[PDB]
RNA sequence: AGGGAAACAACCCAGACCGCCAGCUAAGGUCCCAAAGUUGUGGUUAAGUGGUAAACGAUGUGGGAAGGCUUAGACAGCUA
RNA sequence: GAUGUCGGCUCAUCACAUCCUGGGGCUGAAGCCGGUCCCAAGGGUAUGGCUGUUCGCCAUUUAAAGUGGUACGCGAGCUGG
RNA sequence: CGCUGAAAGCAUCUAAGCGGGAAACUUGCCUCAAGAUGAGAUCUCACUGGGAACUUGAUUCCCCUGAAGGGCCGUCGAAG
């Protein structure tokens, strides 16, 4: 089956902008995010939304899926902000954000002090974890990827920035 | 990587992309199984 | 015997083409027949009969597929080891006014014919142009 | 911007430590600004400015006009600077002043010239033998190109002719002394050109 | 000899008695250098293939017959 | 009815199938070192003993002492072993 | 090396979208450079006489006038 038939059934009072080139939703818990597609059909509905398709190409088929699940995850992200769990492991580590500056401790010889572009949040309840808080998810998972390659993992130690749970591999030395 | 002219998969958690006009192999397993062109 | 044009009698125009969209090499045909006068009925090759042309939108110009990030314009220095080449993208923010202009030259005869045919072509990479007073007329749009 | 100075010879001061620095006395009149070329009318952005003293029956009347829009009267010589961004208006004259001790600075002058050089010294390109059987080659340049095949001598090669007075700048000296009594430039190490030639002071690119 | 193959004794076309500011054709062609269709119709290729090549490899794509299972719930997927 | 052949000196220029430096998958990669394969031609790339020698074998270095094309580059530029 | 993400309910660095990336590339630093026949740009200085022929961008001659300037010439130069 194809996600392109599935509608989208926008929760609790989100609000369409649609000018029929440039949709633009927005809800309550942030605001302001807005798509342009090159070539669908869209219906605006009672509540959900569908996503037509012209010339029955490869590439309008692939289209709709597409702007579909774009438009799906700017629903989620006035809902609901989206997170990413990234553990440190190994001695002397530490992190701790100050303010809108994230300052790390990972062994080298002059400490690191990432910015964070936008309006998008990072939480340290301990030293060694990063809550990254926002509303969509290429922003919210590049920022966290930039993160992660300061000090990659290790399959001999661990030693290193690592995030949610379910990403290693390992061996003896 | 491994530079090949034959690709092909070896255990079964590869598979086979042809991303950007070559044909790659990644494997979500063993590193090993990596092969770049063919 | 057949009639010959004679170089003190020749009228010649003022056109002016916009390129907001036109492939490259399609607009310059036109170009390239119009400067050396086939559209005239009195026309010899060995004089020069035909129309001042100028060219409004030298940076709007469209080339098709793939060949945006490609085709390399190359050229030689004289010096050993000078070859230099430049492809089609980053030629046009450069210099946006020698991508419609190489073009067109190599659709001319190589003769002095074809570098005084070439003197009438007069492009720009802006809006306007500076020959209001001689009032071209648009053609082609 | 720049001072157009002169140089005027070589001699050494000592620190009172025991070390000795190699110096390069440089002599500056003041300059004056004969016109500011603004951006407008011109483009580019620039001062002209012009060092004192030729005798009033060398000057042509075209000069002579062009030095009476500003009061300038002026000497030999009228040199260019591209600025970035100041005011300078009729006639000011730009003085040691702008610098200090420390300073890294550019100088630019010509150079000695030597007349017509082979390659050994133009180019530092050792010889050919002495005895053991040599002919009359015996510091001749060796041989150009290649047989048949390019058939030609290759654009850029490196024979032999005249070493230049051409126009050669050192590049980061550094400024020992600043003098506005005897209106003197102190500078440690080489200065191109030769004794009583002309030397123009910038303050340094890369630095 | 002449025309064609960019230039190309021996490959295609055709065998020059002389004159013409006359017409129809052959191989090769018809966007601009360069004489003649930016002609009509039905599809195919996105690689500049066309405009160099072998074993061999591959969810590139277009067509044509095949079967295999399936609203009694198949294949995927989340669930033990 | 003549296109002067090997090695040395002088001067060079291009290829990349990389010797060094630059970026980097995998490792039977603990660390220091490495092995192997993709990307990269910007600048570098040893003095001697012995032989007509190129080649080689040695002694001592060095970040490294690269492999080819250019009439097996170069005699109207030198030498003549 | 990726981040979002379909086609192909999952997966997936790619088809659309979005980044990080080496002495190589383009500037950056030093020099020549409008014969760049496309011969550019600024500032300032000079010169305000007639007449005839033949044909009127008018051309040609006759006579007066030679300015801004430059060149010859001389003394020379760490320029040759």
């Amino acid at each position: 089956s194809r996600v392109a038939k599935n509608p989208v059934k926008l929760p609790a009072g989100v609000e369409i902008k649609l000018a029929g080139q440039q949709l633009s939703i927005k809800g309550a818990k942030g605001a302001l995010e807005l798509k342009v597609h090159p070539s669908v059909e869209v219906i605006q509905d009672s509540g959900e939304l569908r996503f037509a398709a012209r010339n029955g190409d490869q590439q309008t088929r692939a289209m709709a899926g597409t702007t579909r699940a774009l438009v799906n995850n700017m629903v989620v992200g006035v809902s609901q902000g989206f997170e990413r769990k990234l553990q440190l492991v190994g001695v002397g580590y530490k992190a701790q954000a100050k303010g809108q500056v994230l300052s790390l401790s990972l062994g080298f010889s002059h400490p690191v002090d990432y910015e964070l572009p936008a309006g998008i949040v990072a939480e340290t309840p301990s030293q060694t974890d990063i809550l990254i808080k926002g509303i969509d998810k290429q922003l919210v998972g590049q920022v966290a990827a930039e993160i992660r390659d300061f000090r990659p993992p290790e399959p001999y130690k661990g030693k290193g920035v690592r995030y949610a749970d379910e990403v290693v591999r390992r061996k003896e030395a | 990587m491994k530079v090949r002219a034959s690709v092909k998969k070896l255990c079964r958690n590869c598979k086979i992309i042809r991303r950007d006009g070559i044909v790659r192999v990644i494997c979500s397993a063993e590193p090993r199984h990596k092969q770049r062109q063919g | 015997k057949t009639y010959t044009a004679k170089p003190e009698t020749v009228q010649r125009d003022w056109f002016v083409v916009d390129a907001a969209g036109q492939t490259l090499g399609r607009l310059a045909t036109e170009i390239a027949r119009r400067l050396r006068g086939k559209h005239k009925p009195e026309y010899t090759p060995h004089v020069d009969t035909g129309d001042y042309i100028v060219v409004i939108n030298a940076e709007q110009v469209r080339v098709t597929g793939a060949k945006t990030t490609d085709k390399m314009y190359y050229h030689h220095s004289g010096f050993p080891g000078g070859i230099k080449s430049i492809n089609f993208e980053k030629l046009i923010a450069k210099a946006p006014e020698r991508v419609i202009e190489t073009a067109v030259k190599g659709m001319l005869p190589k003769n002095p014919l074809g570098r005084d045919m070439y003197r009438k072509l007069k492009v720009y990479k802006g809006a306007s142009h500076p020959h209001t007073a001689q009032q071209p007329q648009e053609l082609k749009i | 911007i720049g001072v157009v100075g002169r140089k005027c010879g070589m001699t050494r001061i000592f620190t009172e430590e025991g070390v000795s620095i190699p110096v390069t006395v440089i002599e500056v009149e003041p300059n004056r600004v004969t016109q500011f070329k603004t951006e407008e009318t011109d483009g580019y952005r620039a001062v002209q400015v012009t060092a004192g003293e030729r005798r009033a029956s060398r000057v042509t009347k075209a000069q002579a006009g062009h030095f009476a829009k500003a009061n300038v009267a002026a000497g030999r010589g009228v040199w260019e600077f591209r600025l970035g961004e100041e005011q300078y208006a009729a006639g000011d004259q730009i003085t040691v002043d702008l610098f200090q001790a420390g300073q890294m600075v550019d100088v630019t002058g010509e150079s000695k010239g030597k007349g017509f050089a082979g390659t050994i010294k133009r180019w530092n390109f050792r010889g050919q033998d002495n005895t053991h059987g040599n002919s009359v080659s015996h510091r001749v340049p060796g041989s150009i190109g290649q047989c048949q095949t390019p058939g030609r001598v290759f654009k850029g090669k490196k024979m032999s002719g005249h070493l230049g007075a051409e126009r050669v700048t050192v590049q980061s000296l550094e400024i020992v002394r600043v003098d506005a009594e005897r209106n003197l430039l102190l500078v440690k190490g080489a200065v191109p050109g030769a004794t009583g030639g002309d030397v123009i002071v910038r303050p340094a690119a890369k630095a």
